[PDB]
């Protein structure tokens, strides 16, 4: 019950867009054989509508004056409230994007220490490749170790016009 | 040094050199670097001490809990019992513990920058006992069992550390699939040990076969 | 000089004769490299092996379930084997996946460092737990002294993939006959001679 | 046989192997866990 | 004589040439008096396509 808003467990809006889906698509139900396979079809959309709105809510997500679900995204004010999940859990992708970079620029270097690292570019040594993707779990500490060694970055050896 | 953690085809490159409990255990190769590996052991020695402590805190508590001498509360609700009574603080024990063991903290800090950085003009009067030894090996400190002349009584103390925090790993995961005791969920699997295993009995792996 | 696979044929360049049950047939020019071949050898072995426990098992109990014993036949055996049973599955999976890691994990790197676990590693055994050969262990897996003799060793070695491709080959063989007419193996073969000429693979409706 | 692996380094390892691993891994977690708009805490 | 060994790498300091701060293997120094007499070579080309120039005496210094 922050910036105005209300839980979606006690929304009248939240409550009729469900049952007005729950009617749309039941509206369809009508055109077909109790048992057949549009009808299995539509049995399998409609439980998903419900499991979809039941584990929308109950789990501290609050809509906003029209049913919608809103997200807090300051830290602390999604951290006093149990709203730490919708969106400040920024760390999965942190992660998984410094583990690309960090593979990537792995590759880069190792593959630069030999003659013409022009042709590995276009054809992968897919044996370095696989090594240097699983060995890259670790990689914020691997980021930490290689910036405190200088090893990270260039003084000045680059190609500037200024 | 001692055996590799496999049988063949894998040479590591910076874990020839000799080292307490060396095993050669590195996929990853996080410690090629000599500082960032000198770093390493002493994260992993008080890593290892630590959680020596707290797994003994937890089982020798627990053995006399499920015999029935104590009374005391299992480990996940040991904090929600204390402060329940009415002789206990509030949360003022973070504080008080950030506070003492800063101090501590960083004197261990800053001997491992410089090596026994202790000067005369720090302390009151044991200005000079804080010399230790090695990194993560001092002296005064201890008082008994340790003028010997050979050191590998290391290799137990990293091999009980190491097992320790595989230990206290498993308290914690096996107290949140399950929510009982690391005693309690040991003696069911006594009983019963095709039933309550980790595949079928917790919410672990997804297993729907209920034909 | 040796019996090939197409009479008049000519074999490949990688495949002189000098592996087990060599035939020279390769069209698809697998296992050219030496590494691959080394790979492609101990995968015919291990397939070979399982293959011919696996069809000696299902001609096991269905020959026993025709002679009157309380066998299910080799389809559908799961089923009816975990209904009333007190092991349950998911840890019999795992329980299964967990031992064949360990076997499994020596027998891989025994194939990347030839002879590395024959080192006193586990439990204290440095005679045995090498292997003799490429796909082809010794030590341990060897009661009987039948490998201390070349000259019978690849008379036995020939013999072994001659059978285990036989095997394999009969066990697809289980599975379209098992598809195409929902009876026991040994039931098929009983039906075919009680009559030859009319019972076949073309009288059986299905695969038409 | 070293020409067709060495040819399969080209422009399959990156448009076609990590392409459908990443597609069906997003697809299939898509598919047995349905549709995910918070961190379920 | 005068430039630098041949087939050493050296490192350019014309301002205003696409391989400023590069590191390039010389080929060959001239020894005829003329203004530009070291030649270089790059392992990349520049925007026109080629992949060798000749650097003077003061626009050449030593890899890092
Ligand atoms: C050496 C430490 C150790 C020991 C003795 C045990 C023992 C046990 N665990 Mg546990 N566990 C551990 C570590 C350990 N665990 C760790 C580190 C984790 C986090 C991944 C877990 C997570 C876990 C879960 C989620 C569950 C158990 C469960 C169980 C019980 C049934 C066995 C089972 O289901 O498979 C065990 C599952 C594992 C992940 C352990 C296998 C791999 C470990 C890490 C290898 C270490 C073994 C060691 C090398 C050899 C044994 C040493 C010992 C003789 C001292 C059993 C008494 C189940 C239970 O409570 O039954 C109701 C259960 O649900 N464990
Ligand atoms: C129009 C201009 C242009 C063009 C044509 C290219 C073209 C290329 N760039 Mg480039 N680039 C450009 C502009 C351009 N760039 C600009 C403006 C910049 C900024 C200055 C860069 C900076 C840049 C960098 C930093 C890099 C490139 C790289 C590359 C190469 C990528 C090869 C590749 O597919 O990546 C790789 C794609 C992948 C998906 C690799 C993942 C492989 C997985 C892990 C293998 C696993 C698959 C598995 C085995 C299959 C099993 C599946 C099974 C389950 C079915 C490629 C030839 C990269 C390179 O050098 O290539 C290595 C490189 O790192 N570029
Ligand atoms: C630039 C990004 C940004 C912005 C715009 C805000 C904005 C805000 N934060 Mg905040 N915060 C941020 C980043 C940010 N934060 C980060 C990175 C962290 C660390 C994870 C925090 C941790 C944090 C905490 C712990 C708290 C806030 C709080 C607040 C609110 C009141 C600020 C205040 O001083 O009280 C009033 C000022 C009067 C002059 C305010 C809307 C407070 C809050 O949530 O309100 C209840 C609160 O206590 N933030
Ligand atoms: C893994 C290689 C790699 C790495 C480490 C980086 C890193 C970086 N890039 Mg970059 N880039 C790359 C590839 C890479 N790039 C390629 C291939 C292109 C051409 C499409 C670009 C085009 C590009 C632009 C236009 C810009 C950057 C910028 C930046 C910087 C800002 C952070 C960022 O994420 O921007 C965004 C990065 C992207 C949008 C590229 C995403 C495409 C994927 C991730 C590249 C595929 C890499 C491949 C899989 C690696 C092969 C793996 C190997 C095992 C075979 C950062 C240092 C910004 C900058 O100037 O610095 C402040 C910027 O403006 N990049
Ligand atoms: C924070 C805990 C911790 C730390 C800091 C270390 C640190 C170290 N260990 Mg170690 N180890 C640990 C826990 C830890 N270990 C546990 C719990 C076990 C039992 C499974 C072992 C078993 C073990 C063996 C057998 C060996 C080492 C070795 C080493 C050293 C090799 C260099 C290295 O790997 O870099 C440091 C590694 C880290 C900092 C790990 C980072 C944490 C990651 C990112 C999270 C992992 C999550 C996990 C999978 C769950 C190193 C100083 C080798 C050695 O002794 O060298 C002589 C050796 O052979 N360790
Ligand atoms: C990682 C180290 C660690 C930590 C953080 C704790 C933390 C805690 N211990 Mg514990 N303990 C430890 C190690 C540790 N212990 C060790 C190594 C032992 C010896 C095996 C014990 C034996 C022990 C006993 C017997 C008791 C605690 C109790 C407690 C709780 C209240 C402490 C108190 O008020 O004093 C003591 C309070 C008394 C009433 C006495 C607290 C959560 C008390 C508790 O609440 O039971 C869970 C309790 O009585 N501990
Ligand atoms: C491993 C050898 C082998 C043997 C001994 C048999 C034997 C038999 N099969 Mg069978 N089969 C085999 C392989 C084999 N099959 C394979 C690989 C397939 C998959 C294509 C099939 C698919 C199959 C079907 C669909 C059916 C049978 C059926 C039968 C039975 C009647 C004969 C018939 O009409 O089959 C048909 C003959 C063939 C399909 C030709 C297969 C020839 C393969 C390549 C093996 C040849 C190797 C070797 C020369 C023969 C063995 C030597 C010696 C032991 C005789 C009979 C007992 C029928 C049955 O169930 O009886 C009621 C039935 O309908 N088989
Ligand atoms: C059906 C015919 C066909 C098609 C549609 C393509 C299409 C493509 N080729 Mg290919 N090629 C062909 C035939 C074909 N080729 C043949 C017969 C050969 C000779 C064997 C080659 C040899 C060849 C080479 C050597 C290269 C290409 C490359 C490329 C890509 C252009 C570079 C780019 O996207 O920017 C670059 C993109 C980035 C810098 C960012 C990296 C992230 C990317 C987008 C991830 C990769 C995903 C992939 C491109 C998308 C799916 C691919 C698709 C085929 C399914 C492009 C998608 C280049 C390439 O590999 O792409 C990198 C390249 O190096 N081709
Ligand atoms: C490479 C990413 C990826 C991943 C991680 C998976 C993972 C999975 N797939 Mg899948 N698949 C993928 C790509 C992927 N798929 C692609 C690109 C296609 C199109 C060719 C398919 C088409 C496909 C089909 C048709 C099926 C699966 C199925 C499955 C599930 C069971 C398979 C299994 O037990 O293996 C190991 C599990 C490891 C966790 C599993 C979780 C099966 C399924 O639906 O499960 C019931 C199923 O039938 N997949
Ligand atoms: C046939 C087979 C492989 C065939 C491969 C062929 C022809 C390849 C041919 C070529 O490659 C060459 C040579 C050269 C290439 O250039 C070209 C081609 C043309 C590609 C493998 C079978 C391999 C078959 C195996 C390994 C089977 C194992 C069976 C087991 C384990 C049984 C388990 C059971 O569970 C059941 C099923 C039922 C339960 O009731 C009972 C129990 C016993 C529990």
């Amino acid at each position: 019950d922050i910036a105005g808003l209300t839980p979606c467990s006690e929304s009248k809006a939240y409550n009729k867009l469900e049952r007005k889906e729950l009617k749309v698509l039941d509206k369809r139900l009508k055109q077909y054989e109790p048992g057949s396979a549009p009808y299995l079809a539509l049995q399998a959309t409609k439980e998903r509508t419900e499991n979809r709105f039941k584990t929308y809510a109950k789990q501290g997500l609050l809509c906003g004056n029209d049913g919608l679900p809103h997200l807090i995204s300051d830290p602390g004010l999604a951290l006093r409230f149990n709203h730490a999940g919708e969106v400040f859990i920024t760390f999965g992708f942190l992660y998984v994007a410094g583990y690309i970079g960090h593979v990537g620029r792995q590759y880069i270097i190792l593959s630069k220490e030999d003659a013409k690292p022009t042709d590995k570019e276009i054809i992968l040594d897919v044996p370095l490749a696989l090594k240097l993707a699983f060995q890259g779990w670790a990689w914020p500490l691997a980021s930490i170790q290689e910036l405190r060694n200088g090893s990270l970055l260039e003084k000045d050896e680059n190609i500037t016009v200024s | 040094d001692r055996p590799l953690w496999y049988p063949g085809a894998t040479p590591p490159a910076h874990l020839d050199g000799s080292m307490l409990g060396d095993y050669g255990f590195d996929p990853l190769r996080l410690g090629t670097n000599p500082d960032r590996m000198k770093w390493f052991r002493e994260a992993e020695l008080t890593n290892g001490r630590w959680a020596m402590a707290a797994v003994v805190g937890i089982l020798f508590t627990d053995v006399f809990t499920s015999i029935g001498l104590v009374g005391l509360p299992k480990w996940w609700e040991a904090g929600a019992q204390t402060y329940p009574i009415d002789n206990q603080t509030l949360r003022t024990l973070a504080i008080i513990e950030f506070l003492l063991f800063g101090w501590v903290e960083t004197k261990r800090l800053y001997d491992l920058r410089n090596p026994g950085s202790q000067g005369d003009g720090s302390f009151l009067g044991i200005t000079d006992g804080l010399k230790g030894t090695e990194n993560g090996y001092p002296g005064g400190i201890f008082d008994p069992l340790g003028y010997s002349k050979t050191s590998p009584e290391k290799l137990d103390e990293l091999q009980n550390g190491r097992l320790a925090m595989l230990a206290f790993l498993g308290f914690a995961s096996t107290a949140a699939v399950n929510g009982q005791g690391p005693i309690e969920s040991l003696q069911t699997h006594l009983a019963d040990p095709f039933h309550v295993t980790f595949a079928t009995n917790g919410v672990s792996i997804p297993h729907f076969t209920e034909f | 000089d040796r019996p090939l696979w197409s009479p008049g044929s000519e074999p490949p360049a990688w495949l002189d004769g000098s592996l087990a049950g060599d035939y020279g047939f390769d069209p698809l020019h697998l296992s050219e490299e030496p590494e691959m071949r080394k790979w492609m050898v101990q995968a015919e072995l291990v397939h070979c092996r399982w293959a011919m426990l696996g069809v000696a098992g299902i001609l096991f109990t269905s020959i026993g379930a025709k002679a009157g014993g309380n066998f299910p036949d080799w389809y559908d055996a799961g089923k009816e084997l975990q209904k009333n049973s007190d092991i349950p599955l998911g840890s019999l999976i795992f329980t299964e996946l967990l031992l064949f890691g360990w076997v499994e994990t020596k027998r891989l790197y025994d194939l990347r460092n030839p002879g590395s676990q024959g080192d006193g590693s586990f439990l204290g055994i440095t005679d045995g737990l090498k292997g003799k050969e490429n796909g082809y262990p010794g030590g341990l897996f060897d009661p009987m002294g039948m490998s201390k003799n070349e000259a019978s060793f690849k008379e036995a070695k020939q013999k072994e993939v001659k059978n285990g491709r036989l095997a394999m080959l009969a066990f697809v063989g289980f599975i379209a006959q098992h598809h195409a007419t929902h009876k026991s193996p040994i039931d098929n073969l009983l039906d075919h001679v009680a009559d030859p000429f009319h019972v076949t693979f073309a009288t059986n409706g299905v695969s038409i | 046989m070293k020409d067709f692996t060495t040819y399969l380094s080209t422009a399959p390892v990156v448009g076609l192997g990590w392409a459908i691993f990443t597609s069906g891994l997003l697809i299939e977690i898509n598919r047995f866990f349905p549709d995910p708009l918070v961190f379920s805490f | 004589e005068i430039g630098p060994k041949r087939g050493s790498l050296v490192k350019v300091l014309r301002p205003e040439s696409y391989w400023y701060n590069q590191v390039g293997k010389v080929v060959s120094v001239d020894q005829s008096g003329i203004r530009y007499p070291v030649v270089v070579r790059f392992e990349n080309q520049n925007y026109a396509g080629v992949s060798t120039n000749n650097y003077a005496l003061d626009e050449i210094e030593e890899v890092k």
